[PDB]
RNA sequence: AAUAGAUCCGUAACUUCGGGAAAAGGAUUGGCUCUGAGGACAUUAAUGUUAACUCAGAACUGAAACGGACAAGGGGA
RNA sequence: AAAAACCGUAAAUCCUAUCUUUUAAAGGAAGGAGAAGUCGUAACAAGGUUUCCGUAGGUGAACCUGCGGAAGGAUCAU
RNA sequence: UUCAAAGAAUCAUUCUUUUUAAAAUCCGAUUUUGUUACUUUGAGUAAAUUAGAGUGUUCAAAGCAAACAGUUAAAGCAUUGUGUUUGAAUACUAUAGCAUGGAAUAACAAAAUUGAACAAGCU
RNA sequence: AACCUGGUUGAUCUUGCCAGUAGUCAUAUGCUUGUCUCAAAGAUUAAGCCAUGCAAGUGAAAGUAUAUAUAUAUAUAUGUAGAAACUGCGAACGGCUCAUUAAAACAGUUAUAGUCUACUUGACAUUUAUAAGGAUAACUACGGAAAAGCUGUAGCUAAUACUUGCAUUAUCCUUUUGGAUAAGUAUUUGUUAGAAGGAAUUAUAACAAAGAAGUAACACGUAAAGUGUGUAUCAAUCGAGUUUCUGACCUAUCAGCUUUUGAUGUUAGGGUAUUGGCCUAACAUGGCUAUGACGGGUAACGGGGAAUUAGAGUUCGAUUCCGGAGAGGGAGCCUGA
């Protein structure tokens, strides 16, 4: 027959996932979930081959046994769960959790992030539909529905989605002073304020970001991420605050010790 | 005068009861031209007056032949690169094209056409503008950068 | 049973592999008689239904003209734009044109206007006749085959009379 | 003795390019009920009156039979 | 449920035709190689009739002859 | 078929900036002015392989790791315990397609037995 | 490392090829072989034929247990397990091979405003009830056949197997509150109005008809109320089918092909998950071609790639990954997302 693969080649697997050519011939195929394959990382190689916790597949699952992992706040079982690009993380027996970000090279990081912070994750509406009744629903690249959002809520907009509750606390818009982080592009990781953008009519749409250090970078518009205002990001970045070095001086800051 | 078909040409859509012809506007910057606005026809494929809708990518031809009804072929000219002797070659391909009644085709004017959904075994494009050009010999063997 | 063992643009013969696959499939058709009404079921892919009805003796037909629908018994197909052979073997098809009661239709223009929303539409002249005759012509314009039953409009106006002239400098 | 009418299809070597050729070799054919096409004539773009048998197609039908008798090439190297 | 009929999908077998590849063959006619074989002397010298071309005919063979060309000639020249 | 002119910065030069026709936009000033080829920049660029950064697998082929204090404790941080620092880069991914700056070189377009623009009156 | 040398002659300078030279993740083979590391391996020809054995099964809270075994206070209420069997899910992934295949497949680039989509994830639902019905496996006993994943008759019983079936919400008026009014998820037909897209016959809404399938007659237990299983629709996700543009080796001692028998297009329909001559009927005579159509050949699966490379190039790619195809050769079909 022909039906839907379910086994991923190790050297198939995505760059980011960053698994090793000789570490057998396959690698975890994620359960449909949340969040695309290629654009997320399964907990098994999240609490494998990043947090080192357990060294084989059996660990992982004797670890996701006990309920002790959460993604966001809600217990997940699953060993090839994708986690997708920010989301917290919670592991209870250690009292510690994780916003998942990107890092100036491109790679899936899992970020320290408190309590308060923890309880407060970001969502990109993707889509905005209205149902019978003219109630109006959001689809966020979380692959999360949201109904009754604000009108003012536009499609391409990123909310402020409370973990518990499940609503919606603000919204940020997409203006030209809006921070922004890129999420699969060549500048994938990046964090600017985005310079501007132009409209394609029927083509992709590009925005130029700016960076800190008044760096210039385009992208299409269907990999970037609001996050915040022109004041200050919402959520807490990376060691390297999304800032890409060139290649000359990231080797010039990496000799010195 | 418009019903020559052993079937009534009604143009779904119009709407002859309660309402307050049928147009839509493409899109894509194309006008709408004013003979499918203020014309009698009826045709399911036009892409201003029909069911189809334009969406794919935006090609421009000469005209090779207008004898099919309501569809015309379109040849396409280009240079193809070919890398040993680093110089170009003359190439072409033809392509048919659903061509609207709102639309007067001659042989050898330049016409722009947009991908549709597959309209026969080898109709997917369906003419948006036409401009006339003046030609002489035969559009086949002429050979226009577009 | 789709999209391939035919010629190419060109003419030439395509060779060929990959056999038929399922999804090319391709069920034979439902020649729908008029009779006593039954419809079968054919499971599509994915497990959707589809339901193929053989014959019909009713279906929900519309006054468009005051876009109201009321379900009516048809009488006998009289004609369809494709082959002629369907209307002498009474088949329904998605635009065939039938005979319907029209006996629903009067009784509910009595009961709403009286008189032997969009009210007060002073009709046409040449559906009087056909209605009083008991008998008025429609259009199918669902797919038996396909949804398993035979809804249809009145047809009235110049499409009428098309039709009429189609059908009755005549034989 | 073997078909042999007609319709549709297909037709080689060779050739003086004209033929060979009805090459060879296939299929169909009744009856019935229908469908389509092919004309002429007058009135204020549209409506009526009327003729010929000739083709094409479809159902149904029968002890699979139908150029039913008559008539009527055997081909090829 | 058996069973049957009808459209359809249609394996398979057979007939016919065409094409492709391989292959037998009396006889015919080439080419190449071998050896001190037989017959002549065609070409290279003006090669003992200058050589060669196209064409045509003839002859044991190389070849000969006619017609028109070329010098790659044996003439750069009263 | 728009040529050109004038000014700051290394060495003697080289290099950077400004305006100079016409039509629409802003109360003397606010600003766009064919198409394509071609060329420049980007976006999408699966990995393995390739080039290539780092890394003493005892070297190398390799691999993607690893490194650091610590005869068992200082230091960092937490208001008593908790190891720490990391790397898995970058480029290529047609010639075609998307967007993009463009002055040169190439084509095509428009251009008269005519074809305009403006002003006034008329519909 | 951007390289040349021997060979025509008495001798010379050329053209010109033969030979030499080096590499090959390129095969075979000969001789020889003390260590370690690394590791290709029935592709070439026979997608030839196969003995034998294995290669897809699955129950740790959570469908169904008087086969049966066990343990707690006293024949009781709890449990612990549990062969077989019914039910559920998977077996459509993986692995192998490269025969077919020459604008086909494949690759980059699009579309799906022309579609389907199990598991998983997020939202969320409409026209006897102190809990409804028969019928069957396992099993029991009587059997048949040399043999098989063969099964006959009679008797019971379960189930999350199969099948029936039980409030409420919203809206308008005086104007917290009292009155009054209305009630189908997809899908199909007819008549209308109309946050987003580039463009809608879009979302959605109104009216008139139909209308599936459902909304728990189901099982275990988490804060010092949860879960599992199942279910309508939408969305996401894992994918898929079609689809735009561009790109391929040799051959003209293959120049005209296609078109009754669909060839090109129109109209209507049928069929499909959807578009489409995909198919049917009517109609028109179109469509491709020296920029190589149509044929023929390939000891041709395509690509990522490999060898050789100064730069160009030339040759290879069955073979780690991706896509395609096939299971002796064809065809047909059931279950199922």
């Amino acid at each position: 027959g022909k039906g839907i693969k379910k086994h991923l080649k190790r050297v198939n697997a995505p760059s980011h996932w960053m698994l090793n050519k000789m570490g057998g011939q396959y690698a975890p195929k994620t359960s449909s979930g949340p969040h695309k394959l290629l654009e997320s990382i399964p907990l098994v190689i999240l609490l494998r081959n990043r947090l080192k916790y357990a060294l084989t597949f059996d660990e992982v699952k004797m670890i996701l046994i006990q309920k002790i992992v959460k993604v966001d706040n809600k217990v997940r079982t699953d060993c090839t769960f994708p986690v997708g690009l920010m989301d917290v993380i919670h592991i209870t027996k250690s009292n510690e959790y994780f916003r998942l970000l990107y890092d100036i090279k491109g790679r899936f990081v899992p970020h320290r992030i408190t309590n308060e912070e923890s309880k407060y994750k970001l969502c990109k509406v993707k889509k905005i539909l209205l149902r019978k009744g003219r109630l109006s629903i959001a689809v966020t690249h979380d692959g999360r529905s949201i109904p009754y959002i604000h009108p003012d809520v536009k499609v391409n907009d990123t909310v402020r989605l409370d973990l518990e509750t499940g609503k919606v606390l603000e919204h940020l818009k997409f203006q030209v002073g809006s921070l922004v982080m890129v999420t699969a592009g060549h500048s994938v990781g990046r964090v600017g304020v985005i310079s501007s953008i132009d409209k394609n009519m029927g083509t992709y749409d590009i925005i130029h970001v700016k960076d800190s250090r008044n760096k210039v970078f385009a992208t299409r518009l269907s990999n970037v991420f609001v996050i915040g205002d022109n004041t200050k990001p919402y959520i807490s970045l990376p060691r390297e605050k999304g800032i890409k070095l060139d290649i000359i001086e990231e080797r010039r800051n990496r000799l010195k010790a | 005068d418009v019903q020559h078909e052993r079937a009534y040409q009604k143009q779904e859509g119009a709407s002859f009861f309660n309402s307050k012809r049928y147009w839509k506007k493409v899109g894509l910057g194309f006008a709408t031209p004013k003979e499918a606005k203020e014309g009698v026809y009826v045709d399911k494929k036009c892409p201003f007056t029909g069911n189809v809708s334009i969406r794919g990518r935006i090609l421009k031809g000469m005209v090779i032949s207008n004898k099919m009804k309501r569809t015309i072929i379109i040849r396409r000219n280009y240079l193809h690169y070919v890398k040993k002797y680093n110089r170009f070659e003359k190439r072409h391909k033809n392509i048919p094209c659903h061509c609207s009644p709102c639309f007067d085709v001659k042989e050898g004017d330049i016409v722009t056409v947009g991908q549709c959904r597959p309209l026969s075994k080898t109709v997917r494009f369906n003419v948006l503008h036409v401009e006339k050009h003046q030609i002489f010999g035969s559009a086949r063997k002429q050979f226009v950068l577009f | 049973r789709d999209g391939r063992h035919k010629l190419r643009l060109t003419g030439g013969k395509k060779k060929i592999h990959k056999k038929k696959r399922k999804y090319e499939l391709g069920r034979p058709p439902s020649n729908t008689k008029l009779g006593s009404r039954q419809v079968h079921v054919v499971r599509g892919r994915g497990r959707n239904y589809k339901y193929r009805a053989i014959k019909l003796d009713s279906g929900s037909f519309s006054w468009p003209t005051f876009g109201i629908s009321k379900n009516t018994r048809i009488i006998d197909v009289v004609y369809n734009a494709s082959n002629n052979e369907l209307v002498r073997t009474k088949t329904l098809v998605k635009n065939c044109i039938v005979v319907i009661d029209s006996h629903p239709f009067t009784t509910w223009y009595e009961n709403t206007f009286g008189t032997t929303i969009g009210k007060s539409k002073n009709i046409d002249p040449l559906l009087l006749e056909q209605f009083k005759q008991g008998r008025v012509l429609a259009c199918i314009s669902s797919r038996p085959g396909q949804c398993g039953k035979a809804d249809g409009y009145i047809i009235e106006g110049d499409e009428l009379l098309f039709y009429k002239r189609k059908m009755d400098k005549r034989n």
